């Protein structure tokens, strides 16, 4: 029936900032909309009815507007407590839809990752394969390229990453890349490197071992 | 206090049938309704139906019509959540929420929600490796690998080693089995003195693992 | 009692038929406008750090106020924070900390 189309889809903030999401309906849906918060691992919560209206127990810094097609969420200063997704809903017709999600996510100073690797354990070998891990951590910003390497060839398509969230205490990210090998294909080769690439290193970190 | 909470949740094959429940506290649902919202993995929000009990009025989104059927028990302050014909894509968490008005689609007091999974793969248990330290801050962890479905817990020395501690969302790897690692760093001083157990439960299918990683 | 156009008057919630308007319960819960909620909202309590500045009614929520020592601005959205009890080395004092400010000081 009706889109409702949120933009950005992530922003970055400092506790203090001004901060804008919008929300933008295919159609007229008068002031019939409403603004959810959601933290990971968490149900979503109201904040704001009927377009403007703040639900029991929503602080003042936050304000909603908007009627017919074009509607607004503000925090007009960012507080600790509201890096968070926040969701539109129209209810003007049924069913009621929702946007994609606008993630606001902490902004902080850039911090290079401690890079590490870890071999294959015995245990692991034995059951006929290898996974080598490659750990990134305590990074900012998010944004971080991994290379594996295995005897110099470099490896693609049978790596996958993980990607922490932004951590309660220094705000920065962790990755885990782990690169998986038949037991078989594993000892056909002696060098193991996972190269990383990031703002914060003034030139690729590699770390390696020989099996 | 108001407080709702969903039940029912588990991994079914498609064509499969669940019905989940929700119970609710501290109002009465007869005199407002209940709410079904569903969120897959990594996605959004996905209204699924609705019921006003008073009269016996349901709504249902196209996505579910004639497959799933929303009812009350209003002596029992529950609502439920027949779903028939599972598919694949119907996997998610399902949370219940409050009607609070009358004609607007507003919801509040949402429940923790109940994890729908709909596969044609088994219940599989993880292997658990070391991720031994040692290649001043040291790192160590536990592989936690091929196992379906979600999800996976893990803690460090019986939930005492919380500083330090990165487990990683579960990743789908290619063959449809999840894996994750669990990470933690530690003063490579106390890797002579202080034991470290990651602590793995695959409640789905009743693992549980203590591994000790040493050097 | 009699909800006009399916909304119900501030101070009351509609009924679960749309046919009543039900009062909010006083001190407990409000409603600020025109609404077809089927519920008042829950009055704010000012735990700790706030002590109460208005008292919740039917038609309005309470207002805090910071506790003597802490201040917050008029309409400024930031947490409470401590009052000065001093100027600095070489200043003197022209304003007293309340909830609503700080201490104002001037050189010399």
């Amino acid at each position: 029936d009706i889109q409702m189309t949120q933009s950005p889809s992530s922003l970055s903030a400092s506790v203090g900032d001004r901060v804008t999401i919008t929300c933008r309906a295919s159609q007229d849906v008068s002031t019939a909309v409403a603004w959810y918060q959601q933290k990971p691992g968490k149900a979503p919560k109201l904040l704001i009815y009927s377009a403007s209206f703040l639900y029991s127990g929503v602080p003042s810094r936050f304000s909603g507007s908007g009627s017919g097609t074009d509607f607004t969420l503000t925090i007009s200063s960012l507080q600790p407590e509201d890096f968070a997704t926040y969701y539109c809903q129209q209810s003007y017709t049924t069913p009621p839809t929702f946007g994609q999600g606008t993630k606001v996510e902490i902004k902080r100073t850039v911090a290079a990752p401690s890079v590490f690797i870890f071999p294959p354990s015995d245990e692991q070998l034995k059951s006929g394969t290898a996974s080598v891990v490659c750990l990134l951590n305590n990074f900012y910003p998010r944004e971080a390229k991994v290379q594996w390497k295995v005897d110099n060839a470099l490896q693609s398509g049978n790596s996958q990453e993980s990607v922490t969230e932004q951590d309660s205490k220094d705000s920065t990210y962790s990755l885990s890349s782990t690169l998986t090998l038949s037991k078989a294909d594993y000892e056909k080769h002696k060098v193991y490197a996972c190269e990383v690439t990031h703002q914060g290193l003034s030139s690729p970190v590699t770390k390696s071992f020989n099996r | 206090e108001v407080q709702l909470v969903e039940s029912g949740g588990g991994l079914v094959q498609p064509g499969g049938s669940l019905r989940l429940s929700c119970a609710a506290s501290g109002f009465s649902i007869g005199k407002s309704g209940i709410h079904w919202v569903r969120q897959a993995p990594g996605k959004g929000l996905e209204w699924v139906a609705v019921i006003y009990p008073h009269d016996g009025n349901t709504a249902y989104a196209d996505s579910v019509k004639g497959r799933f059927t929303i009812s009350a028990d209003t002596s029992k302050n529950t609502a439920y959540l027949q779903m028939n014909s599972l598919r694949a894509e119907d996997t998610a968490v399902y949370y219940c929420a409050r009607r609070l008005a009358l004609v607007r689609m507003w919801m509040d007091y949402w429940g923790q929600g109940t994890l729908v999974t709909v596969s044609s793969a088994s219940t599989k248990g993880p292997s658990v490796f070391p991720l031994a330290p040692s290649s001043g801050t040291a790192a160590l962890g536990c592989l936690v690998k091929d196992y379906f479905p979600e999800p996976v817990t893990v803690s460090w020395n019986s939930g005492a080693l919380t500083s330090g501690v990165h487990t990683f969302p579960a990743v789908l790897q290619s063959s449809g089995l999840y894996s994750l690692s669990s990470v933690v760093t530690v003063p490579s001083s106390s890797l002579g003195t202080q034991t470290y157990i990651c602590n793995v439960n695959h409640k789905p299918s009743n693992t549980k693992v203590d591994k000790k990683v040493e050097p | 009692s009699s909800p006009s156009e399916g909304l119900c008057p501030p101070g009351h919630h509609i009924s679960e038929d749309g046919r009543d308007c039900i009062s909010c319960k006083y001190g407990q819960d409000y409603s600020t406008h025109w609404n077809d909620l089927l519920f008042c909202l829950r009055c704010t309590r000012c735990d700790s750090g706030e002590v109460e500045l208005s008292p919740c009614t039917t038609t309005r929520n309470t207002v805090c106020q910071c506790e003597e020592g802490t201040f917050r601005e008029e309409d400024s959205p930031e947490m409470c924070r401590k009052c000065r009890t001093g100027c600095p080395r070489g200043m003197v004092k022209v304003g007293d900390c309340t909830p609503w400010s700080d201490i104002e000081c001037v050189h010399k």
